[PDB]
């Protein structure tokens, strides 16, 4: 069976940044030139393995996470790096093996007055650990005064849409991003190549 | 809610000065926190921020010179200034940023330091002179796009610090008066006064926070005609 990257890669909805999918990919065959031949894919980076070296080995987990951000928050998903995206919404460890792909989707998940369905998390008293997931909406307490789970002045729901619109400039336009993380551990390597 | 800042001063070129923003009401590290300088007749210039979870942003005329900080227990914010350059004279401001949610919301009154790529917004006109009860227009016009979300409008009067007076464009922020409202046409930002009052003379700011760094405009002088 071939690896199902389509249902990953060409998924009609995508999750929101900070609710981001996870996908585990095992028990199949992968060409990966499929993917980083590709001309659609304005950001290809990878970390601590070479995309035209992926068929050469067996896995034991491949893990793909998929969301989207702004364009301009691309460079947030790499190892190192800080500000919302990095610190609050998905997190990559310092040393990272795997690979980052992005894709402008202006195409499909902006709308005219805003899309409303993709969110960021904006408030969090701390930094994410690497591969961690908050998807909790308690409202963030800014000031001295409990909340007591009513927004109001210095209370505020803690996640933002980002209101995708399709006549935003590049860097504001929604990009589609799957994280590609490559695993070898003494266990079954069943993720291989042609 | 307040923000108290002090340690500001007169010193000589390559010294070092602390700024310190007490804060009431709003908890420093559940914030994030700016500050932002005004060097005399001239805007409004981001400084550097502190996340809630720590992590740390500066413009790039200060890196490797400016530090910010802050001490939980004491509530308070601090900026450790070295290798002080003339340039760097300006009122510094300890802000507040609720960004798409409601901009620099709150500002302290400032403390005085004396010494001795980016977003471009132009503001039309320079100095706008009108009647009391004249409609006013203002634009703000960026060197690129900037998305509606990201736009807000201030008011500063003689020795005061910047008032919110607009957030995302259009929405107003609590307590301003109807006959202000903001709207983009194109790359047009304008801020529209529909009858002018006695106190709307001021200077006007327009900001952009939507990329890095934050920028403002650098000012309409709105006075009598
Ligand atoms: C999601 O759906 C997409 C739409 O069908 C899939 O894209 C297609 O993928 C196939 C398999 O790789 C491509 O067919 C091959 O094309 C190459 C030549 O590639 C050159 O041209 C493409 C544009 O067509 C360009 O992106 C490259 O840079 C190359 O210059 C041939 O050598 C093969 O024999 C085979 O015909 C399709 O071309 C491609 N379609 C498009 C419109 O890009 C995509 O694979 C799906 N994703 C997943 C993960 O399954």
């Amino acid at each position: 069976n071939l690896c199902p990257f389509g249902e990953v890669f060409n998924a009609t909805r995508f999750a929101s940044v900070y609710a981001w999918n996870r996908k585990r990919i095992s028990n199949c065959v992968a060409d990966y030139s499929v993917l980083y031949n590709s001309a659609s894919f304005s950001t290809f980076k990878c970390y601590g393995v070479s995309p035209t070296k992926l068929n050469d080995l067996c896995f034991t987990n491949v893990y793909a996470d998929s969301f989207v951000i702004r364009g301009d928050e691309v460079r947030q998903i790499a190892p190192g790096q800080t500000g919302k995206i990095a610190d609050y919404n998905y997190k990559l460890p310092d040393d990272f093996t795997g690979c980052v792909i992005a894709w402008n989707s202006n195409n499909l998940d902006s709308k005219v007055g805003g899309n409303y369905n993709y969110l960021y998390r904006l408030f969090r008293k701390s930094n994410l650990k690497p591969f961690e997931r908050d998807i909790s909406t308690e409202i963030y307490q800014a000031g001295s005064t409990p909340c007591n789970g009513v927004e109001g002045f210095n209370c505020y729901f803690p996640l933002q849409s980002y209101g995708f619109q399709p006549t935003n400039g590049v860097g504001y336009q929604p990009y589609r991003v799957v994280v590609l993380s490559f695993e070898l551990l003494h266990a079954p390597a069943t993720v291989c190549g042609p | 809610v307040q923000l108290v800042e002090s340690g500001g001063g007169l010193i000589q070129p390559g010294g070092s000065l602390r700024l310190s923003c007490a804060a009431s009401g709003l908890i420093v590290s559940r914030n994030y926190m700016n500050w932002v300088r005004q060097a005399p007749g001239k805007g409004l210039e981001w400084v550097s921020v502190l996340y809630s979870g720590g992590s740390t942003f500066y413009a790039d005329s200060v890196k490797g010179r400016f530090t910010i900080s802050r001490d939980n227990s004491k509530n308070t914010l601090y900026l450790q200034m070295n290798s002080l350059r003339a340039e760097d004279t300006a009122v510094y401001f300890c802000v507040r940023d609720l960004d798409v949610k409601g901009a620099f919301d709150i500002w302290g009154q400032g403390t005085m330091v004396s010494v001795s790529s980016e977003i471009v917004l132009t503001q039309s006109p320079g100095t706008l002179s009108l009647s009391p009860g004249e409609r006013a227009t203002l634009s703000c016009r960026a060197s690129q796009s900037v998305s509606s979300s990201y736009l807000a409008w201030y008011q500063q009067k003689p020795g005061q610090a910047p008032r919110l007076l607009i957030y995302g464009a259009s929405s107003r922020a609590t307590g301003i008066p109807d006959r202000f409202s903001g709207s983009v046409s194109g790359t047009d930002f304008t801020l529209t006064i529909s009858r002018l009052e006695p106190e709307d003379f001021a200077v006007y700011y327009c900001q952009q926070y939507g990329s890095s760094p934050i920028t403002f405009g650098q000012g309409t002088r709105l006075e009598i005609k």
